[PDB]
């Protein structure tokens, strides 16, 4: 919730283990699609999760 | 040397089937081949199947 003081961060050089990536996600180049397909996909998605 | 290629698919059911040219109310028109009791790759909710 808050940023507390840390003595190990005074040197200015932090190792790589102090960096966390929430979730496994990869990106890629995309292609634009019409609004009708996106609307149908959104409708099917919101219908797949009625709760 | 020649390179003759064959494609064999064994089957022992011989169930009736048909073609379906479905048109969505939005405007999309596609076609698919349903089987007798087998799903036909449901296209956004519609899972119409064929019976014999």
């Amino acid at each position: 919730e808050l940023c507390s003081s840390d003595s190990g961060t005074s040197s200015g050089l932090l190792p790589s283990d102090r960096v966390l990536w929430i979730g496994d996600v990869a990106c890629q180049p995309m292609t634009p699609i019409p609004e009708e397909t996106f609307l149908e996909l959104k409708s099917f998605s919101q219908s797949e999760f009625p709760d | 040397p020649h390179g003759i290629i064959w494609k064999v698919s064994p089957c022992a059911a011989w169930v009736p089937s048909a073609v379906i040219e479905l048109t969505m109310p939005s405007g999309e028109v596609r076609t698919f081949h349903p089987m007798s009791g087998i799903p036909t790759q449901v296209f956004k909710g519609v899972s119409v199947t064929y019976l014999g």
